[PDB]
């Protein structure tokens, strides 16, 4: 088991840039990859990114790509999520989550049933 | 004096097969009959050699390699075999002399849901030689165009979990593997038979 711990959501205004972390503790040696996820009142929980903990390739949704990097260090067992280009649709609870399972396919992490879930961090971002 | 071959046959946690596990015996008394009389095995071959002969002879070191892989693989740890694990995690030269052990290990290495934790080497651009042990996760070109490190169109990372889960049919259940290495070097022989 792990236990996943998200820090810094807050309110941002449209444009500007925030980073979310999560602290991975426990069984921190099983860790295959790390994924971003976020949930918008009313809509569902949609993918956002994907890291795998060897090597750090990543996998974007395409709401995402180009604007958000994840980014993750391996000492202190943190995924981290740099937010930039902050626009409306981007306000949501951001849920960080943990898999031991290993695909030879990075694409497989957008869909995988993950292991562990972290609280989530609210995200709201201002008008203009 | 006892040879503490407990320590890998009823290990607790064993290896995946990509980053196999090797235990070096030494200085110690090795009762084989423990092995070979017991009932807990479902494969125990060995070539050119007989547990029965090896009771009063005496070695420079004897190797214990443990793993895991599902049923359908144990064919492959022998010699002279081809196929993933063979070629890409475990090999074993054309004239190994020694003894290859499996059982069954349904009970402990499958959980409902599946059990991820256990790796092969799906990937590889040539075969290993004999006792090689590759652990590199070197993303792996599939396809006509390098990858420079990065994941993406035919460019795969090299290990895959396998799926253990209680129902699986017996040629996907795991297995635990023990292979046994016999080696007389320039050495007092420290590893003796009880004649
Ligand atoms: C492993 O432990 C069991 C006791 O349940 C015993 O039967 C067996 O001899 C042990 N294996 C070795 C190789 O010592």
């Amino acid at each position: 088991q792990v236990q996943l711990v998200e820090s810094g959501g807050g309110l941002m205004q449209a444009g500007g840039s925030l980073r979310l972390s999560c602290a991975v503790s426990g069984r921190t040696f099983s860790t295959a990859a790390m994924g971003w996820f976020r949930q918008a009142p009313g809509k569902e929980r949609e993918f956002v990114a994907a890291i795998r903990w060897s090597g750090g390739s990543a996998y974007y949704a395409d709401s995402v790509k180009g604007r958000f990097t994840i980014s993750r260090d391996k000492a202190k067992n943190t995924v981290y999520l740099q937010m930039n280009s902050l626009k409306y649709e981007d306000t949501a609870v951001y849920y960080c989550a943990q898999t031991h399972y290993v695909s030879y396919l990075l694409s497989d992490y957008a869909t995988w049933p993950y292991d562990y879930w972290g609280q989530g961090t609210q995200v709201t971002v201002s008008s203009k | 004096n006892l040879c503490p071959f407990g320590e890998v046959f009823n290990a607790t946690r064993f290896a995946s097969v990509y980053a196999w596990n090797r235990k070096r015996i030494s200085n110690c008394v090795a009762d084989y009959s423990v092995l070979y009389n017991s009932a807990s095995f479902s494969t125990f071959k060995c070539y050119g050699v007989s547990p029965t002969k090896l009771n009063d002879l005496c070695f420079t070191n004897v190797y214990a390699d443990s793993f895991v892989i599902r049923g359908d693989e144990v064919r492959q740890i022998a010699p002279g075999q081809t196929g993933k694990i063979a070629d890409y995690n475990y090999k074993l030269p054309d004239d190994f002399t020694g003894c290859v052990i499996a059982w069954n290990s349904n009970n402990l290495d499958s959980k409902v849901g599946g059990n991820y934790n256990y790796l092969y080497r799906l990937f590889r651009k040539s075969n290993l030689k004999p006792f090689e042990r590759d652990i590199s996760t070197e993303i792996y070109q599939a396809g006509s165009t390098p990858c420079n490190g990065v994941e993406g169109f035919n460019c795969y990372f090299p290990l895959q979990s396998y799926g253990f889960q209680p129902t699986n049919g017996v040629g996907y259940q795991p297995y635990r593997v023990v292979v046994l290495s016999f080696e007389l070097l320039h050495a007092p022989a420290t590893v003796c038979g009880p004649k």
